[PDB]
């Protein structure tokens, strides 16, 4: 529906131009900018990046999954979650915690071979 | 040739009571030394012979008499070359700041017994390196400071026995050093609050990057052959961890660093390093232990994983400075 109206309406405020629309990787790259320079202290946008992500996420959706036809790309990014109401700094810490935790476990143990 | 025989003779030969002319040295100084070296050597003596027998069988003290006895005559010998080979370097025949400083001579003679201790060795319940620090109540650290000075002030040293003391300079720089309750810590806050102290500390730095990099290095080809962009980045993260983070090294070991800093960085870049094989690497190194990786510090004296140390303590302190790299 709304859809093609939305595409500019978040390509704006993404910063980003639109040729290079439907690449949600790249656009990806940078929503995370937009984070990455986001300060309720120099920036009011606690309204204008709360939709700066209830888009993006509308568009991420239709890529981020596997279709049981499996057909496509397979996505395997991490999770920006709906920006809601968590505080800004609460809640960009909590993602970085998590791009950067290391969810493995130790090995098992030594040999055995000759 | 430095047999191993030459130097067993020189200390048999050796004097047990200090040189007429390392003597002249103490006469020159503001303060004489003399009672107060000579009072220390026979203090240490027993406390020596003691902790050493209350760690060795039994019935064999002579044994014990016998390896501080020549240690001693090592320890006189040294410092004797110790202070010609800086009259004349430094001009100045006085020295009385140094021959009345304790811990020169408690890592002096450390370092004899260390070296007498480890060439009657092949008998002899392990005395290697870390023992001796202990029993003198030495600091890791301030035994490292005279280990350089102390291979180049004696000729008669095994290329082996030499190497034994490059290994133990290599391990205080490692972990020994950064031990709980050590004057390295206390010393780095000092010069960040009053720098040109001396060219000391900073020269102890300049070693330790010189290992550790190399290490780096080593694993950095291996598991990063592709875009080795990477390992000059990893290697700031270390420093920095090294020169603002240092109190994260309290207890822990420079391997310990690097890795993380290795698994950090490659995380915040997206790539493909899993911890699992960073620390299988990490045991083809020419000393590594699985005990490095298996046995961290995280909170008191509760030791985990290296993964629980990351997670838990790297990753959180040092997140801010990572995090400007993704």
């Amino acid at each position: 529906s709304h859809m093609r109206e939305e595409s500019l309406q978040l390509m704006d405020l993404l910063g980003l131009e639109r040729s290079a629309w439907g690449n949600i990787p790249l656009m990806r790259k940078a929503y995370l900018k937009k984070c990455k320079e986001f300060h309720p202290d120099k920036g009011g946008d606690e309204e204008k990046m709360k939709k700066m992500n209830t888009l993006y996420k509308k568009m991420e959706d239709g890529v981020k999954y596997a279709h049981q036809p499996d057909f496509g790309g397979f996505w395997d990014a991490t999770e920006i979650p709906t920006y809601g109401t968590d505080e800004w700094e609460q809640w960009w810490n909590a993602f970085n915690e998590e791009n950067l935790f290391c969810s493995e476990e130790m090995p098992s143990s030594d040999d055995e071979a000759t | 040739m430095n047999t191993i025989q030459q130097l067993m003779m020189i200390l048999n030969s050796a004097s047990d009571q200090p040189s007429e002319n390392l003597i002249s040295y103490f006469n020159n100084c503001t303060v004489n030394p003399k009672e107060s070296i000579l009072k220390r050597v026979k203090d240490i003596g027993y406390i020596f012979k003691e902790k050493f027998a209350k760690a060795v069988g039994a019935g064999c003290v002579a044994i014990g008499s016998q390896r501080y006895k020549l240690g001693v005559r090592l320890y006189y010998r040294v410092m004797e070359s110790m202070l010609k080979s800086e009259e004349e370097r430094l001009s100045i025949q006085n020295f009385s700041k140094l021959l009345n400083d304790n811990i020169f001579h408690m890592s002096l003679l450390a370092c004899a017994l260390e070296v007498v201790m480890a060439t009657y060795s092949r008998s002899t319940t392990d005395l290697s390196f870390p023992w001796i620090l202990n029993v003198l109540n030495l600091k890791a650290f301030d035994f490292y400071k005279v280990i350089e000075s102390f291979i180049k002030a004696e000729g008669n040293l095994t290329r082996e026995m030499i190497k034994h003391l490059e290994r133990c300079e290599h391990r205080i720089m490692e972990s020994l050093a950064w031990l709980s309750d050590s004057p390295l810590f206390d010393l780095i806050k000092q010069s960040k609050l009053v720098p040109r102290g001396s060219t000391s500390l900073s020269l102890f730095y300049k070693k330790v990057y010189r290992l550790a990099y190399l290490r780096l290095n080593t694993l950095c080809e291996r598991l990063l052959s592709e875009h080795p962009e990477l390992e000059h980045i990893i290697w700031t993260l270390f420093q920095h961890t090294l020169q603002n983070e240092y109190e994260l090294m309290r207890d822990r070991h420079l391997d310990q660093i690097m890795m993380c800093s290795m698994y950090g960085i490659c995380k915040v870049k997206n790539i493909d390093l899993k911890f699992k094989i960073i620390v299988t690497a990490y045991k083809d190194l020419p000393h590594a232990v699985q005990e490095t990786f298996k046995r961290v510090l995280i909170k008191e004296e509760e030791y985990d994983s290296i993964i629980v140390f990351y997670n838990s303590v790297f990753m959180q302190r040092l997140k801010t400075n990572i995090l400007q790299y993704a």
